[PDB]
């Protein structure tokens, strides 16, 4: 059950925005 | 929801408007937690509702933004 890993790079996108 | 929309473009490297298993691999592997092909497939298996094996725009939206 890696579903949460989908939002993982998604969250990274938001993190990349901050970066 | 902007990051979600743009994410699809970042995930899609071939430029077909679809997140293939091979494409999701590169995405989720660079993320850090590199799982097996089965787990990567599992990801899209639970991220697929239209029954196609891949995650389209609508599926991506509904799976990420679940109410
Ligand atoms: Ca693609
Ligand atoms: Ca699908």
């Amino acid at each position: 059950r890696a579903a949460n890993l989908w939002p993982s790079p998604l969250m990274i996108k938001r993190s990349k925005k901050n970066s | 929801e902007e990051e979600i929309r743009e994410a699809f473009r970042v995930f899609d490297k071939d430029g077909n408007g679809y997140i293939s298993a091979a494409e999701l691999r590169h995405v989720m592997t660079n993320l850090g937690e590199k799982l097996t092909d089965e787990e990567v497939d599992e990801m899209i298996r639970e991220a697929d509702i239209d029954g196609d094996g891949q995650v389209n725009y609508e599926e991506f939206v509904q799976m990420m933004t679940a109410k």
